[PDB]
RNA sequence: GCGAGAGGGACACG
């Protein structure tokens, strides 16, 4: 997604040539030094064995010519917070004294209270009168990075769950629709146009022509430019890279305007996921311990579905016996599989394929072969070629299927650059519209990850008095003990935005709305809003906005002032005896789909060095039975199962075949022999 | 013992939705019946919807017709809101052709006899001077959600674009019970069901079909002795 | 001044911000 | 009391335990009897040796070990420890 | 642990393994001397009454 | 069900491929084996049928790395399930430490009849309810189930349907003829499930007191009838328990459910316990949905008195800073003072939040039902974060003062990040260290397995078992579940040379301990693994009860690996202390027999002591009563502190053979040399248990005893005699 | 449309008045849609009869105990409430109970007038001692569901008569569950499993038949709008 | 069908 590409850039990796490695990395270099403020985000970082070593630049940070990381600051003079931005490194920062970003200036640069929270030289935080303050942060969210700046209500989340949300915002797959978030931040738009994929007009003009493939703009003076759209391009991690125009033939577009969208962008701004109706009750244990239960609508209406393009490769090369050729003519195979193949091997565009289907009909010289003596003398009389070959064609791995997008062919006959010894090289793209299924990982923005336990039908889902089913149900026991109470506030503000609101300005304005900006006292339904990171909607403002939540269509407030609602059970019919917290939450589809995870092996390739089964899902591979698992088996006392797992399932090269035959024939299992790996150990000791 | 059997009164709020009122239901048989009908409506009301489309200029769902602003998948998504009502149970095919600039809408289809489109005003796509759209849709009767039938499952050609089908005329069902529950114990429920359909069939037809399905289903309980 | 104004085709994403930003993001 | 067990938990293990000394003994007991049963079935057509194939009413396609464990439940077998 | 030291001093001492431990019988692929692997149960004979 | 696991058909087809091949070849569906192979590879439809046919009654082992303990791998009965995710029973999660936020699990297929029998008997999930470490249940309801049952069995006074006993004007109008009538009245909106009613129950054993009061001796309950003041929630719960279990009638906190399931495991067959646990799971989920427990901004109440107390303690902090600026104290002392006053302030704010919160609030209900979380997380959620640690471990004396509901500011959030990242990195490194320690323990104690039913050795360790009190009472020793429970007596117990209380060879379970305490006796001589005289391994009787099964250990149990895994599981969960090491490194150096980094010399002879308080060094001398020599001491810095007893070691005090003269961690080598193997064994066991209890983790001692036994197998030689020995 | 798989209905007798009905294979998710409806109709759609109010001689204000009986008022009300009666007259019929002298008194002493019957005369109600006399007049009527104790709206219509909760329904307890039988070949058809337990008055089979009758009436009220409709038919 | 490197997921806060 664009966010991941943007965040990989601006990343600061503390490890590499000339730097400490993981094993050499201690437990102090990974901390958050007080000098990281404004120069390296303390939230965003990998949570594996890379904590602290890998980070990202803050939003406002700039690199000094020498290499140090500068940060802008508003210099305060004579108690007046001027707008003369000056960039300071860590040395200048700690030499002088810096005040906090959110201080109440009296609209002229003078603070209200004498004591303001100030950062001193050695990282200390104290209170100082408004006489010694020498510098001020440009704004809040100067400490966070781009990925973390997109988490609404960040100042209510905890560092652990904020870190998880920042890490997970870089993993969402691009959906097909990519609706913008109802509740977000001002960082979405800038993070989208700077990500690069959003096609932007460099110079203003008037749109001349628009189509799916090109957008031709006419400039003010003579020159015309046909921006070439990038449709269905495979990204590095297998996702789609569609760009769709968002302008028409009559529009005029200023320089720097978003002319077209990218994968996860909706009319310019970042859109990593979809807003679904969320309920926060424990529903029949299907959403138990981080499990999430979706509605079948998300499958019916394609709310959460993503296009995944996989790429396969095969090369025909000059072999010792001759050359390798790709032809429809192939050694013995039923002719029906040739139906999809074209006249010259590779399959035809738009052809569905499944596991075991042929993508590139390929043959190679079988090898030196012996004719029957009569056949050999007859063939010597003929002068006939052996015509032997052995079929070895590109077939998709197990658990793959979908339409074929593109066949890209490279040949020496076409005068291309190929590796030496390779005559032909053909790429085949296969796409699949992966729906949302059981086990697929879903996560909001505040670290509420979870697989999909069950996808109930639309009928048996809790529905408000209006009759709208709740699209997802999250467990309530996961919220309080993680201190990520921004998902609840995001839920409340999402409901407020979806249903709109109108503050009753009949008698002035309510006190809680005194500081509310104008043109927020009213908001029509589906009114997208934004809460900046460390300066956003307060709790009081949320309570007020929930007080006035103008009725949808009839005279009815589905969600009362407490943010909760009266929900009707989908199965029993009777309502739940207490109101439930309902709202709209922006949840996403992480790139941890089940179809990429499931694996099963009963027989596959073996390691030639030691005859254990191969490893991994790319090959067939068998799940490792490590030392700890054997310790558990020994603890149980199961001697025979341990012998089975270690002798005739893995290494008894003479035993595996016998076991296969015994099970096929139904006989008793043969007794295990001696593992081949022990023989390897013996030979090495010798 | 309250000797009164229930009834059914309709109230036409608008064209596409109406409120039915069943009373007097037995105390406690309110919410229960309302939900037992809500499920039937949202699940098993048969209808018609597009099953697969074919565009001459494309071979799969992941490409673009020349000229059209949308892409084949966008056109699929927009052609997922086409509400239809076929009479003949067997599959039927209806064509659509547009040349030159203009907005291709649901009103430009040419359905054969029996079948028809009930929302001509929907926007399907937009063309330009170079635009040319020629799409034939296939409509089949069915019920509930069935995902797209695979090309290789049938003997379909390369140009076929199967589309997942959702046959469900109903759109939104809710209910509420207003029980008197007087102190004199002459209590009863008053089920007010509210049904809204997507223009394919009036709520009367949907509720009648649900009642037919339930009457026939519960025959087993009655048909025991 | 609500919304991020210095971008032409900005959807009117009204904002709750109380503090003006002297410096736009780099 | 033991409610009607199903699938893999039938017969109840705790009732089998009284028919043996330790859980491990039950493991090998049942496994050897299962080898006998499978062997009867496998080579029933020819001259079966001392293998006494099923002793309790076998299921239609009851897995060997299940027949064995049920037999042990009904006190239809005897064992001699190592 | 310390494969080199123990292996080389065992070589010097010409020491002999008896193969009756729990990890030694797992490397060579034999029944562990525990639980269902001990001779008290490995050799139990069962026949119909 | 507790013995079942879902399995996607796409995985079951590949796992069971040869089995399905044989089965369908037998059914003519494929002529020969190669045709069957092609059929299954292309997945013709009837394959699915045959697959189910074979998969029935065929266990499969589920495993989740890391396999920390024995229950990590368990055998489940598979069944075909649509989708591509292994549907796992919730109650086994705590055994696997598995949460559904993206975990993966591996499935293995036993093949031979021995392997299938082992999976069905030894490893079946329904046969593994109790942990092998301390015997506490692990298949019990947790989280949603606990909340549901706590809502079900809790009693709310002043609720509709309450039993009001007013008379004269009309009857009580609270009684009900049967649970059927009460559930009927609850389905109608009349009787709340949590209302105090009086039922006439006739299929549930009454509480023991009522049993003795009404029936007396042998009231057969399924037929008889008895009145019970209870709540229909409790009545419905008690239908989940076995028939014979007495009516409980208590609010089902998590601890209460633990006691109940422990009683079921001890007194009933494992099948009954498995079925009861499954029914408890079903009821818990069903009544968790109806519990209406939700978290919302409105329900996260803030303490109304925050401002006044905050101003009070801010004034105190201002005073401390003011006197610091005048030179009243150094910076260390003023940091201490700020930390102290702010710790007191945070504790007070927690108290005020606790007193202000209602009883039935969702957050307070979740925490107080034992389901999840502790009250500190609620205090931080509403209240204030409190003090926050610097990266070095010191406290930032600011401190943070905004609750996560109120929203932290930029600098407070920055300060919080310190502790957060520090915790994460610490977690990873500690995981690696505890893994290494587990490997070392497993490799040092694997060869300890039960071999003999009983060595009949008369030796045996002693256990305190509720020492006397100064006023004179039997105050139970707090840590008895680990030491005295699950051991076999070595010698009989008597009181005042009276009748024998418990004979030699008794299991010494909970009833047995209650008998001991009632008799007034305190100390008990119980056999252990330290004193077992078996040549190879350990005798079954000395080991005692097997924690998992509950009965005496078998003759093939690999108790060594069980003990190693038991000691290595709570690893990855020990936190250090803010010098005497007291975390996982303390365990590592204690089990490695290292010279402690904080040695506190203990004496070697009794008698009066000539004290020589040394400055920058120290000097102690104990007047020997043999008079051999007052073993002199030096090099001990003037840092350690004389140990406190009875009084803290004083000039002329009468020391013992092992009185820790100073403060610190004594050395096992020296204490062994000076006292003997008995005392060194008790020292090691005591220190390891103390470290594991600093974190409140319960391990039965016999695992530590196995490890300590495996330490002291060897002897050093001083004189070779005349036989080959160095 | 043709369902292509007709649901069946089998049963497994557990006691003389109890059953575990099984309906299989119902469509997805046609296990909960009808399970709850059948449960509710069984509980509160099968007419029955029971007591509604009782007056005891010798007690007018002391609602705790009664003279000459070892039991108390609460015990008597509990015993009478769990008493099975069948009747045909709609208006509240009155019944008489009178036992003089010591001994024990069951449900066989109550004299039933024409039409009203008792299906369990052998049910102990109370005991008498010291030449004690018990005289109690009952009110019995027919209806549905479970009517709580009706408040004495009349100020003095029945000074000696007290109302009581009443169990009109014949079925005492019904529970239901579903399953996921044959997920793959049969595409997850549900299996409704009802467990119904009824008073002697009727076997559970008859109760299910009556529930089906009333359910078909209520759901056919919906069907009598557009008879030429389209819907699922078992055929 | 091996090795190195990179990224990533899952792993007790009483
Ligand atoms: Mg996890
Ligand atoms: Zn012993």
């Amino acid at each position: 997604n664009p966010l991941s590409g943007l965040t990989h850039k601006r990343r600061l990796s503390a490890l590499g040539p000339g730097g400490l490695s993981r094993e050499r990395a201690g437990l102090e270099v990974r901390d958050v030094h007080p000098s990281h403020y404004g120069r390296m985000c303390p939230i965003e970082t990998p949570e594996g064995p890379n904590i602290g070593l890998i980070g990202s630049l803050s939003v406002y940070a700039r690199v000094n010519p020498f290499g140090f990381i500068e940060t802008p600051y508003r210099k305060v003079v004579d108690g007046v917070v001027s707008d003369e931005i000056v960039y300071l490194t860590a040395d200048e920062e700690d030499r002088h004294v810096v005040a906090q970003a959110n201080s109440p200036i009296d609209a002229d640069g003078r603070f209200v209270e004498p004591r303001v929270l100030v950062r001193r030289k050695a990282g200390e935080v104290e209170y100082v009168p408004s006489s010694e303050v020498d510098y001020m942060d440009v704004s809040p969210r100067q400490m966070v990075s781009v990925a973390t700046a997109m988490i609404p209500f960040l100042e209510h989340d905890d560092a652990n769950r904020a870190l998880m949300g920042a890490n997970m915002q870089r993993q969402a797959v691009p959906l097909v629709r990519s609706e913008a978030p109802l509740v977000g931040t001002g960082m979405e738009l800038r993070a989208a146009i700077d990500a690069g994929d959003v096609v932007v007009a460099e110079e203003s003009g008037v749109i001349e022509e628009v189509s799916a493939d090109y957008i031709t703009v006419m400039h003010d003076n003579g020159t015309r430019r046909t921006y070439r759209m990038r449709k269905f391009a495979r990204s590095n991690h297998g996702t789609c890279a569609n760009q769709c125009p968002i302008v028409d033939a009559g529009d005029r577009v200023e320089a720097g305007q978003v002319i077209a969208d990218g994968p996860c962008t909706d009319d310019g701004e970042m859109a990593l996921g979809k807003n679904l109706l969320v309920a926060i009750m424990p529903w029949e244990g299907h959403n138990y311990e981080d499990a999430i239960i979706l509605s079948n609508r998300l499958v019916e209406e394609d709310v959460l579905t993503s296009i995944h393009i996989e790429e396969h490769e095969i090369d025909a090369r000059d072999t010792k016996l001759g050359a390798e050729e790709i032809t429809r003519d192939i050694p013995n195979i039923s002719d029906e599989v040739l139906a999809d193949l074209d006249e010259r091997g590779i399959v035809r565009i738009g052809a569905e394929v499944r596991d075991g289907d042929i993508l590139v009909g390929k043959v190679t010289p079988k090898g030196e072969t012996e004719l029957t003596p009569e056949e050999r003398l007859l063939r010597a009389i003929f002068g006939e070629k052996a015509r032997e070959v052995r079929d070895t064609s590109l077939k998709v791995p197990h658990g793959e299927s979908g339409k074929v997008i593109g066949i890209r062919v490279f040949s020496r006959e076409d005068e291309d650059e190929l590796p030496a010894g390779v005559n032909e090289l053909v790429r085949v793209y296969v796409a699949q519209k992966r729906k949302i299924s059981d086990g697929d990982k879903l996560a909001g923005r505040h670290g509420n990850k979870g697989v999909i336990g069950k996808i109930l039908p639309v009928e048996d889902m809790p529905f408000l008095a209006d009759g709208t089913p709740v699209d997802i149900i999250l467990n309530t026991h996961g919220v309080p003990r993680r201190m990520n109470i921004g998902q609840i506030l995001e839920t409340h503000l999402g409901w407020c935005a979806h249903s709109g609101w109108k503050v009753d300005a009949a008698k002035g304005v309510p006190d809680w709305a005194a500081r509310l900006p104008d043109e927020l006292l009213e908001a029509q339904p589906n009114a997208i809003v934004s809460t900046p990171v460390f300066d956003g909607a307060q709790e009081a403002e949320l309570q007020g906005l929930l007080s006035c939540t103008l009725p949808n269509r009839d005279g009815d407030v589905l969600v009362d002032a407490d943010g909760k609602a009266m929900l009707f059970d989908g199965r029993s019919g009777e309502p739940f005896p207490y109101p439930v917290t309902v709202g709209y939450m922006y949840i996403m589809k992480l790139h941890h789909l089940v179809d990429d995870k499931i694996h099963a092996r009963s027989t596959g390739p073996y390691s030639m060095i030691t005859q254990q089964p191969l490893g991994g899902k790319a090959q067939f591979g068998g799940q490792r039975f490590g030392e700890m698992e054997c310790w558990a088996m020994q603890a149980y006392g199961a001697a025979y199962t341990l012998q089975e797992l270690l002798t005739i399932k893995s290494d008894d090269t003479v035993g595996r075949v016998k076991v296969y035959e015994a099970i096929v024939k139904g006989e008793n299992i043969p007794e295990p022999g001696i593992p081949e790996s022990f023989k390897v150990l013996l030979k090495e000791l010798q | 013992l309250i000797s009164q059997r229930p009834t059914l009164s309709e109230d036409v709020l608008t064209d596409n939705r109406s409120q039915f009122v069943i009373e007097p239901l037995e105390p406690g048989f309110g919410y229960t019946l309302g939900n037992s009908l809500r499920r039937t409506l949202l699940s098993s009301i048969p209808g018609a919807a597009v099953t697969s489309i074919r565009i001459d200029g494309v071979l799969h769902e992941f490409t673009t017709v020349p000229g059209v602003k949308e892409d084949v998948t966008e056109i699929i998504l927009n052609l997922k809101s086409l509400v239809v009502s076929s009479e003949e149970d067997e599959p039927v095919t209806m064509y659509l052709r547009k040349q030159g600039p203009g907005e291709v809408t649901a009103g430009d289809i040419v359905p054969p006899a029996g079948v028809t489109v009930h929302n001509p005003g929907m926007h399907i796509a937009t063309l330009n001077d170079k635009g040319k759209l020629e799409v034939e849709l296939v409509v089949e009767r069915g019920r509930g959600y069935v995902p797209a039938v695979q090309n290789r499952a049938s003997g379909a050609e390369i140009g076929r674009i199967p589309v997942d089908s959702i046959y469900s005329p109903v759109l939104k069902v809710t209910y509420k019970v207003d029980a008197t529950r007087v102190e004199q114990r002459t209590d009863f429920d008053k089920l007010i069901l509210d049904v809204e359909t997507k223009n394919s069939i009036s709520p009367r037809d949907a509720l009648a079909s649900a009642g037919k399905t339930l009457v026939e289903l519960f025959g087993l309980a009655r048909e025991l002795n | 001044s609500s919304s991020n104004n210095s971008v032409p085709g900005a959807p009117n994403r009204v904002s709750f911000a109380k503090l003006r930003e002297p410096l736009e993001v780099p | 009391g033991y409610d009607t067990p199903l699938g893999i938990t039938n017969p109840p293990i705790d009732e089998l335990l009284d028919r043996v000394s330790s859980k491990y003994a039950l493991v090998i007991y049942a496994a050897k009897r299962a080898r006998q049963i499978n062997d009867y079935y496998n080579q029933l057509g020819e001259g079966i040796l001392e293998y006494v194939g099923p002793l309790v009413e076998p299921g239609l396609q009851e897995k060997p070990l299940s027949i064995a464990l049920r037999e042990i439940h009904a006190d239809l077998l005897e064992h001699t420890e190592g | 642990q310390e494969t080199t030291r123990v292996l080389t001093d065992a070589a010097i001492n010409c020491r002999s393994d008896k193969l009756n431990g729990l990890k030694e019988n797992v490397i060579i692929g034999k029944l562990i001397p525990a639980g269902t692997g001990i001779n008290r149960y490995r050799n139990i004979a069962v026949q119909p009454t | 069900k507790l013995h079942q696991c879902g399995l996607p058909k796409l995985m079951a087809l590949e796992l069971f491929k040869p089995f399905v091949m044989k089965r369908l070849v037998d059914l003519n569906h494929a002529q020969n084996i190669k045709s069957a192979k092609r059929m299954v590879e292309r997945q013709r439809p009837q394959v699915w049928d045959v697959l189910e046919e074979v998969i029935a009654e065929h266990p499969v082992l589920l495993n989740r790395a890391p396999t920390l303990h024995r229950l990590g791998i368990q055998a489940f009965e598979p069944m075909l399930v649509e989708g591509k995710a292994i549907q796992l029973h919730p109650l086994v999660c705590e055994a696997f430490n598995a949460d559904f936020d993206g975990d993966q699990m591996a499935v293995h297929l036993p093949l031979s009849a021995e392997a299938q029998a082992e999976a069905r008997i030894l490893m079946l999930s329904s046969n593994n309810i109790l942990s092998p470490a301390s015997g506490r249940p692990l298949a019990m309801p947790r989280l949603d189930m606990v909340t549901g049952l706590y809502y079900l069995t809790t009693e709310v006074p002043g609720d509709t349907g309450e039993y009001q006993p007013a008379s004269g004007d009309h009857p009580e109008t609270g009684v009900y003829s049967s649970p059927a009538e009460a559930i009927m009245a609850a389905d109608r909106g009349v009787l709340s499930v949590r209302a105090k009613i009086k039922v006439r129950l006739t299929q549930l054993r009454p509480p023991v007191e009522i049993e003795a009061e009404l029936f007396g001796h042998s009231g057969w309950q399924p037929g008889d009838a008895w009145m019970a003041e209870t709540t229909l929630g409790r009545v419905m719960f008690n239908e989940l328990l076995p028939l014979g279990y007495p009516f409980v009638n208590k609010q089902m906190h998590k601890k209460v459910q633990a006691a109940i399931i422990n009683d079921l495991a001890e007194r009933y067959p494992m099948i009954v316990v498995a079925q009861t646990v499954d029914k408890l799971k079903d009821a818990g989920f069903y009544w968790a949905t109806r519990s209406g427990v939700t978290v919302s901004m409105a329900d996260v109440l803030v303490p109304p008195r925050k401002k006044e107390i905050l101003d009070h303690y801010e004034e105190r902090a201002d005073k401390v800073e003011k006197q610091f600026q005048r030179g009243a104290l150094n910076h260390d002392e003023r940091n201490e003072a700020l930390v102290e006053i702010w710790k007191e302030a945070t504790d007070e704010v927690g108290q005020a939040l606790r007193e202000h919160y209602p009883d039935d609030n969702p957050i307070i209900t979740i925490v107080d039902s034992g389901a999840t979380g502790n009250f500190t997380q609620t205090r931080t959620l509403a209240g204030m974060k409190g003090l926050v640690t610097n990266p070095k471990g010191e406290f930032i004396p600011r401190p943070v003062k905004s609750s996560f509901r109120e929203g932290l500011t930029v600098l407070e959030y920055f300060i919080n990040t310190h502790g957060a990242r520090k915790g994460l990195a610490d977690t990873a490194l500690r995981t690696a260290d505890s893994g290494y320690l587990t490997r070392r323990l497993v490799d040092v104690s694997q060869d300890v397995i039960v071999r003999e039913h009983d060595c009949q050795t008369e030796r045996g360790i002693v256990v305190e078992l509720a020492e006397r009190a100064p006023d004179g009472t039997l105050i139970r020793d707090p840590y008895i579940e680990t030491s005295a429970y699950a051991r076999t007596l070595g010698t009989d117990a008597v009181d005042e040379a009276g009748n024998v209380i418990v004979e030699r060879g008794q299991d010494l379970g909970d009833p047995e301990i209650d008998a001991l305490l009632a008799a007034g006796i305190t100390q008990v001589k119980v056999r252990s693994v330290l004193t077992c005289a078996t040549s190879t391994g350990v005798c079954a009787t000395c080991y005692g009860r097997s924690m998992a099964t509950g009965k005496l250990v078998d003759i093939g149990e690999a108790v060594g690996i069980v003990a190693a895994q038991s000691i290595g599981e709570p690893g990855t969960q020990l936190t250090m202390r803010t010098d005497i090491t007291g975390g996982l490194p303390r365990v590592q150096e204690l089990f490695e027999a290292r010279v402690p980094r904080g040695k506190a010399p203990i004496a070697d002879v009794t008698g009066r002591v000539r004290l020589e308080d040394g400055e920058r060094f120290y000097k102690i001398t104990i007047v020997p009563d043999d008079g051999g020599e007052e073993v002199v001491y030096d090099k001990i810095s003037k840092r350690q502190r004389l140990r406190v007893f009875k009084r803290v070691l004083s000039d002329g005090d009468h020391v013992e053979v092992g009185q820790q003269l100073m403060e610190g961690s004594a050395d096992p080598h020296e204490v062994l040399r000076v006292q003997g193997p008995r005392e060194v064994q008790i020292h090691l066991v005591r220190e390891v248990q103390e470290v594991y209890r600093a974190q409140g983790v319960s391990i039965h001692d016999k695992h530590i005893e196995v490890i300590v036994r495996q330490m002291l197998r060897r002897v050093t030689i001083i004189d070779s005699g005349s036989t080959e020995f160095l």
